[PDB]
């Protein structure tokens, strides 16, 4: 961070994204989730009794600001060509493991139960640190690097080494992709000075008109050779356009879906919350106690106004990407059809 | 050259002509009062319903300070019906 | 939907043809790029740099290269994060132990005193930094504690040795003398003994003498060979007409350096004609020594554009011999007065004196 | 256009209006928010003429490239000459898609950041509606139409 | 015209409806808001849909 | 096997050496010796070493304090000359506490023996002459600028191409780093098996080549990469290169040698790489690299090392300059 | 411990020093000791290593 405002490798660096990357921050989302779940049964127990019992959330409370760490500290590690670094998070993620399964098993030896909420986050936690751990460990096996004597180090994508490439969305850090953090710096040059053929620049070899040409082409030959029928009629051109883009169609899809119905649980929000703010009833959370520490179930935890609230807030966040989401991608795989269409014709 | 600056000139004066020398006075004025009468009309109606099934969750002419009606319906279909009549005289004013 | 959206996909029409569209494109304000800036400090930006750690991996090198206030931010936090880290350990072994809770029992406490995670995190000062208080002392009732006491211990010598270290390589940091010093703003093209020379003045400012100076200067001009070559930033190499040859000069007094043009000079075809602002040279001068006081061996680069040149003009003398001992008026270091001299190039003037002096 | 333009920003300020009444904490936060919402509108704005213009004048060309190669097919194909012009296309057709691809970006940029000031308005609406109804106790018939 | 007033009309209709021909409740906030935010978000894909 | 290199190409030099007659000065060089040391065994060197000071001392604690019989229980009988010293685990706490100076103080040293006063004096003096070597040690490492000749980036291989007429050897260097090296220089030899007329073999002869710089000198100002090419003139080894003569089997070797002081750091470093003889391509120019960006310059990585094929004779460079010579007196 | 000045300045100088007597500690009681602990400390190292660099 501070050597950063005397270098300048990252003004136009170049990034290698590490073999299970995607599914690397998306595991980091669903937990921050599941962790603010925790803070928020953890600040509802507490409150009706007359003490502070801090263990509830801060254990949580840090483990929310180590994940963000984490994150950061592996993206800082993946832009750069350094997997030797991450040893560190590979030996976090089976320290935390190893806790808190101890933690969840020492649950059941009390008949915790999954009827409380805080046996479900935890069990749910568990899995997502076990799989946060084994893809640390897929790392190591693709590169070879920690034990292994000769590395398999891979080279960076070939497209992102050109100087007229400008338009990285394609090769960028997954939740820049959605957030099109990216995009930020070249506004400020949109505002300093016009945006010229220059400012902007050649696309990607993915959205390149001659590469959509050439898979137009082998779904052309491929249908041919798997089905021999002598006219090329409407519907040979439509199988086509779907055998060409059908491993993108059904991501925007997939995500315009989900984004639908992470959006009705606004509506379904705004029913709950105004709900229970009715008769301004005594509170009531604390049904089963179990050693002096109030364990709030499912019930209990989505009866809370301010529970509520917060998660509504998460819901919006996830219904308002996903939808953003799927409107780029209908429109990447929209121009490509453009592309490769406009050349077949010509 | 620089115009960077100059660029963002936002058009304002490019407007307040458009609507001087071709839309007149009349139109203009009607276009602005029965757009800013349909909103308050939205607000309203939220207003109203908020306040319905506030005091009804167990001389009433007037639209606010008033809760001394066991039903609200009376009030709550005019001020539909407004909304309704509002939103075609606005889209009318705009077209025309 | 509030947004325009309705059908119109078609987009077909005809537009006549548009030329001549008012832009800011008539002229374009920026110059040519500097290679060196008047105060080192290169402007060149390195680009798809593929990077493989190598600057993470040299962290004591990327320390020093730190300014103070991230060196501090960072000896901080190494510092808060190693008592802070222990002093999680000292309290959770001490809670463990079950010597947390009060009470008149048999219990005898590990480490002493601990009732809360403040005295923990108070403990964890005074063992690393060794300010030991000793109202929380270590017993030897649990050996794990001995083991911690070891092991916070080695870990607080290495993070003060390093930091020693590099606050000692911080400390004999030169690139704050090499600022002082002083080469013209502008270099100027004069005769000097007959033979044309490119003359330049550096002085130095404090009194610290600088040991072994070496003044070398290189043409930074794009190349077409005879070949073909297609080289965009090309370096010659420039002497700089030293009685020895060397490169070696002894400064006290502000000296002037010329680079006599002789047939094997890179210079040798300039006309002041063809030295207009976008004329694409550039003249860097790189004066290196090791200073007296660290040790530590300093450079100081400037460079001259074509525009920055003053063709034909001589420095002024600075240096007197006043009462007790000469004097240095600095006030005069840049100031550059006009001398009677041709228009012709180097390579004119050699053909004026291939015939002239062949007179008979 | 005027129509639509006119009635979303009436729309905005009008829920705007709702929002600060029903919390009368709300606005003293909006002020920074609005900071914030003024200068992403500013700099969308700017970059999205330009690459308007650009769009533009990039699909020109391409419509009378095609008017011109179905005029002189015979002459093209003549000399041999096809490969050079469909270099041209490809060219064409890469500067027409980027400069969409640029625009549609910016879009979606201007959409995310927008939708996430929504966002931390609903939070900060939700938030200080709830401690208002648990204290000065707001009735919970503004809290449906400040959430709505 | 039709755009704007297809919300309208339908969310008096319904809230007509309930309290006369249905009965089935008292028309708490929470079910009254919950439905009008519903209708806005249902509007916005139906007129479009066609 | 196939060719043994001098020095690797990422500057590691590959030489063994054999039938040394030890004679001690790899021990006798102590802290050089624990500076080339890795970091790894470095800390193990430092634990143990203090361990091992914090355990003899408190062994010797321990065994003054059970002559002195003052760890069996007593009533007001006695007082031991280290306080509360109960246990030998007391006396390994109480030589933390000294050498490491924490001085938690409940386990004092008495005015009673003068015993254990000399050896608390011992004892200090030797924690403090142990703390100075490990910080001398320590210093000496993170002074170190070995790390720093990894940032220095040489071609994949160098070329021979044709530039102002006659013949050179070309190669680049490139620097990553935002820091400069100053005073670099860049030797170069080549490194042949050649024989003597006199009868003298040399089994690997090091001929020095010159830089082909503009004032003939070793001095070089590394800022962007550089075209740091070798004029092969009549005297240059390489004046009887066939290119049909460049295939694997070939005995030659173009060592280099980057040298300059780092400027952070003030210490000198090097760089070394080896172009063997099928490492070379005949008569490929170099891709221009340094591009104009607007205001300032820019530095295409990417195209560090590309080569693209310029025409040229393929013939030795003694076949070119004399058929040169020949040609211009005819005409 | 602290009853007078000189007992405070004293105590600062066991602190930046490192001699730590330990008749005048710190408790639980008060924060921001702890804190302006953690100032000193950190400001004596950094001073303490600055001579030192000077003075080799
Ligand atoms: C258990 C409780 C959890 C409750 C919440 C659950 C939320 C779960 C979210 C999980 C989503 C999982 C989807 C993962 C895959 C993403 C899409 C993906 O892989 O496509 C990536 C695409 C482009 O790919 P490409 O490299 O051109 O093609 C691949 C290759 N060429 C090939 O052969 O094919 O590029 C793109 O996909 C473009 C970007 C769109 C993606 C942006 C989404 C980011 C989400 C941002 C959320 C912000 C914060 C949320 C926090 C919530 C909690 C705190
Ligand atoms: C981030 C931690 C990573 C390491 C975690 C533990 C790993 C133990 C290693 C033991 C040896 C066994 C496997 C060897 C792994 C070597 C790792 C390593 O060298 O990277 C460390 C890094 C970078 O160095 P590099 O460029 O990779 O080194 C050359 C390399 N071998 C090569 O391929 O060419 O070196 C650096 O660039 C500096 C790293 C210093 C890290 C210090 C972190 C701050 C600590 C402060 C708090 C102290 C905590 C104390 C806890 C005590 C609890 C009892
Ligand atoms: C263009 C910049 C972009 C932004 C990047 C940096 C951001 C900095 C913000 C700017 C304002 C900074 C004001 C800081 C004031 C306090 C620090 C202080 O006095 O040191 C300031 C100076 C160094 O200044 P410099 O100009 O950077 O140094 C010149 C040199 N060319 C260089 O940069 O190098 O220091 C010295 O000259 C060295 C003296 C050291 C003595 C300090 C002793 C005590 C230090 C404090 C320690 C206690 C901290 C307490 C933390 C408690 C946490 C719980
Ligand atoms: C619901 C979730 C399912 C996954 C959906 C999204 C991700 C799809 C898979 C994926 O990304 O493949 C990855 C393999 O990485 C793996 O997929 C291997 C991970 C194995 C872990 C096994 C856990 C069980 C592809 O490799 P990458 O290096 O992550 O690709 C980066 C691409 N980029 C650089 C162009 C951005
Ligand atoms: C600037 C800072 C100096 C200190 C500022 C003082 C403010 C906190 C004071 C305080 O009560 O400390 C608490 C911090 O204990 C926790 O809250 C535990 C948190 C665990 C994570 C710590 C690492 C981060 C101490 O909590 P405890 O040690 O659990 O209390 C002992 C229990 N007993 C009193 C019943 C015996
Ligand atoms: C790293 C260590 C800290 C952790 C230690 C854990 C094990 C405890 C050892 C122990 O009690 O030592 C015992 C001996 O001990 C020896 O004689 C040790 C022999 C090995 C020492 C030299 C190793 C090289 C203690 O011996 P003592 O206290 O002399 O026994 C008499 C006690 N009394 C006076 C109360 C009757
Ligand atoms: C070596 C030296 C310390 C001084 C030696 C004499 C001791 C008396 C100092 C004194 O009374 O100082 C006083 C002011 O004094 C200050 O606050 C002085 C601060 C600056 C002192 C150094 C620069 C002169 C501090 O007074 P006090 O301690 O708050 O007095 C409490 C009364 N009681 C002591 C009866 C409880
Ligand atoms: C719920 C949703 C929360 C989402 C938060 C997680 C996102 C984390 C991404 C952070 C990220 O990539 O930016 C870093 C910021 O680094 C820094 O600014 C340095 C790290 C200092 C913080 C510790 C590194 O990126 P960078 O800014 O270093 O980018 C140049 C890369 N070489
Ligand atoms: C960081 C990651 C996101 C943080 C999300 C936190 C949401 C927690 C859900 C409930 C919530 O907001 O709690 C309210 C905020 O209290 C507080 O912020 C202080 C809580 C103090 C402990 C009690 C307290 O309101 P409440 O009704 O949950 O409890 C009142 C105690 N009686
Ligand atoms: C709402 C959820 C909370 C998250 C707010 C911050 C969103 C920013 C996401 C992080 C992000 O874009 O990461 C990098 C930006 O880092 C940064 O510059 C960090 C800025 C974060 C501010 C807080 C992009 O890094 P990249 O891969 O696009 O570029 C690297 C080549 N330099
Ligand atoms: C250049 C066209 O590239 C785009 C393409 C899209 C996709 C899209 O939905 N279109 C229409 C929908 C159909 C009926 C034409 C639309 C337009 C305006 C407002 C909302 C909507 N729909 C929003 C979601 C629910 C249905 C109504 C978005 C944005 C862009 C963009 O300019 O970035
Ligand atoms: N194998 C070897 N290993 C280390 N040093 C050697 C070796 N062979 C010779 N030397 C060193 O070379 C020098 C003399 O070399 P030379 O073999 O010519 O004579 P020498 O008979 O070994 O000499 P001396 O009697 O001095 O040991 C001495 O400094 C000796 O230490
Ligand atoms: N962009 C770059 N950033 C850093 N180092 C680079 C870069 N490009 C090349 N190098 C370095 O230059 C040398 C070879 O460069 P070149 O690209 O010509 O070959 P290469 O195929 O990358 O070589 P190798 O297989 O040895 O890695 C290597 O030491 C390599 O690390
Ligand atoms: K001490």
């Amino acid at each position: 961070w501070g050597s950063q405002s005397s270098k300048v490798h990252i003004h136009h660096s170049t990034w290698l994204h590490f073999p299970g990357h995607n599914l690397r921050w998306i595991l980091t989302f669903i937990l921050l989730f599941v962790l603010v779940c925790e803070i928020a049964e953890g600040i509802l127990s507490d409150g009706v009794t007359e003490s502070r019992h801090l263990h509830l959330y801060m254990p949580a409370g840090m483990a929310f600001m180590a994940a963000i760490t984490s994150v950061v500290y592996y993206h800082n590690i993946e832009t750069s060509n350094f997997p030797k670094l991450l040893i560190a998070l590979l030996i976090y993620w089976t320290l935390a493991f190893i806790t808190k399964t101890i933690k969840f098993v020492k649950f059941y030896d009390h008949a915790i139960g999954f009827s409380q909420l805080r046996f479900c986050l935890t069990g749910l936690l568990v899995i997502l640190y076990g799989m946060l751990l084994l893809v640390e460990v897929n790392v190591i096996r693709v590169r070879r690097y920690i034990f292994f004597k000769t590395p398999r180090e891979v080279k960076p994508p070939e497209d992102l080494q050109d100087l007229g490439v400008r338009f990285l969305q394609p090769f960028v850090n997954l939740l820049s992709k959605g957030t099109y953090w990216w995009m930020n710096a070249f506004i400020k040059t949109a505002h300093k000075k016009p945006i010229d053929l220059r400012a902007i620049a050649k696309l990607p070899i993915a959205m390149r008109a001659l590469t959509n040409y050439q898979r137009l082409c082998v779904a052309f030959d491929a249908q041919a050779r798997k089905d021999t029928q002598s006219p090329q009629g409407a519907r040979a051109i439509w199988r086509a356009l779907c055998h060409a883009f059908g491993r993108r169609l059904i991501l925007s899809s997939t995500f315009r879906i989900l984004a639908d119905l992470l959006g009705f649980a606004g509506p379904l929000c705004i029913f709950g919350i105004v709900d229970h703010l009715g008769k301004e009833n005594h509170v009531f959370q604390p049904k089963t106690q179990f050693l002096g520490v109030y364990f709030v179930s499912s019930q209990e935890f989505l009866g809370n106004a301010y529970v509520l609230a917060v998660l509504l807030f998460l819901a919006l966040l996830l219904q308002r990407t996903f939808l953003q989401a799927s409107y780029y991608v209908a429109i990447e795989t929209g121009i490509n059809l453009r592309g490769a269409i406009q050349t077949k014709i010509y | 050259l620089s115009s960077v600056l100059h660029q963002r000139a936002k058009i304002p004066w490019r407007a307040c002509t458009k609507y001087l020398s071709s839309a007149g006075i009349l139109l203009l004025s009607l276009l602005v009062f029965s757009q800013l009468l349909k909103h308050m009309v939205l607000v309203a109606i939220d207003y109203w319903l908020a306040k319905w099934t506030d005091s009804a969750l167990v001389c009433s002419l007037s639209q606010e300070c008033d809760l001394d009606q066991s039903v609200y319906a009376m009030v709550f279909t005019l001020l539909c019906s407004l909304g309704i009549v509002l939103c075609l005289v606005t889209s009318v004013t705009v077209e025309w | 939907m509030l947004s325009r959206k309705g059908i119109i996909p078609e987009e077909y029409v005809l537009t006549r043809l548009a030329e001549d569209p008012t832009e800011p494109r008539y002229r374009t304000r920026e110059r040519r790029a500097r290679f060196v800036s008047k105060k080192g400090n290169c402007n060149v930006a390195h680009k798809n740099i593929r990077e493989q750690g190598r600057f993470l991996q040299d962290v004591f090198t990327t320390l020093v290269d730190l300014k103070w206030p991230h060196t501090l931010l960072i000896f901080t936090m190494s510092f808060l994060c190693s008592w802070l880290l222990f002093a999680m350990v000292w309290w959770l072994i001490a809670f463990a132990h079950g010597d947390l809770a009060p009470g008149e029992g048999t219990n005898v406490p590990c480490v002493t005193s601990i009732h809360s995670f403040s005295s923990a995190f108070l403990f964890s000062i005074e063992v690393q930094v060794t300010i030991g208080f000793g109202g929380r002392m270590v017993t030897e009732e649990c050996p794990l504690a001995i083991l911690i006491l070891i092991v916070q211990n080695i870990v607080g010598l290495m993070i003060n040795a390093i930091m020693l270290g590099c606050i000692f390589m911080k400390t004999a940091q030169a690139h704050r003398r090499a600022e002082t010093l002083i080469f013209s703003k502008h270099a100027v093209i004069t005769l000097r003994h007959g033979r044309l020379c490119f003359m330049l003045r550096v002085g130095d400012l404090r009194k610290s003498m600088i040991i072994s100076a070496t003044i070398h200067m290189q043409v930074v001009r794009k190349t077409t060979s005879p070949e073909g070559e297609v080289v965009p930033l090309h370096q010659v190499d420039i002497p700089m007409e030293n009685g020895v040859g060397g490169n070696s000069i002894f400064l006290v007094a502000p000296l002037i350096i010329y680079h006599v043009i002789d047939s094997n000079s890179p210079l040798y075809d300039l006309a002041p004609s063809d030295l207009h602002h976008h004329q694409d040279l550039e003249i860097i001068v790189i004066l290196e020594g090791v200073v007296e006081t660290t040790g530590i061996t300093t450079q100081a680069r400037t460079s001259y554009l074509a525009d920055e040149i003053l063709w034909g003009q001589r420095f002024v003398p600075i240096v007197a011999e006043e009462d007790g001992r000469y004097s240095v008026d600095y006030s005069k270091f840049g100031n550059t007065v006009k001398v009677p001299t041709p228009l012709c190039t180097a390579r004119q003037l050699d053909e004026d004196r291939s015939l002239l002096d062949a007179l008979t | 256009t005027l129509e639509c333009l006119s009635r979303s920003t009436l729309l905005c300020v009008s829920a705007l209006t709702v929002i600060s009444y029903v919390t009368p904490v709300f606005l003293v936060a909006l002020l920074p928010l609005a900071v914030v919402c003024y200068f992403i509108q500013k700099y969308f704005r700017v970059a999205s003429r330009d690459l308007q213009q650009l769009d533009d004048t990039t699909q020109l060309p391409l419509v009378s490239h095609f008017a011109e190669t179905v005029e002189g097919l015979t002459t093209i194909r003549a000399f041999r000459y096809e490969a050079r012009f469909q270099q041209k296309l490809l060219e064409y057709t890469d500067s027409n898609n980027i400069a969409s691809l640029f625009l549609t970006a910016a879009n979606r940029w201007l959409e995310v950041c927008m939708e996430y000031i929504g966002a931390c308005v609903v939070l900060i609406a939700a938030a200080t509606s709830i401690s208002n109804s648990l204290h000065r106790e707001l009735s919970a018939g503004l809290v449906g139409l400040g959430l709505t | 015209f039709m755009n704007t007033a297809i919300p309208i009309a339908a969310v008096l209709i319904t809230f007509v409806g309930h309290v006369s021909f249905f009965k089935e409740s008292d028309l708490s906030p929470s079910v009254a808001f919950a439905s009008l935010s519903l209708f806005h978000i249902l509007v916005t894909p139906l007129f479009l849909l066609s």
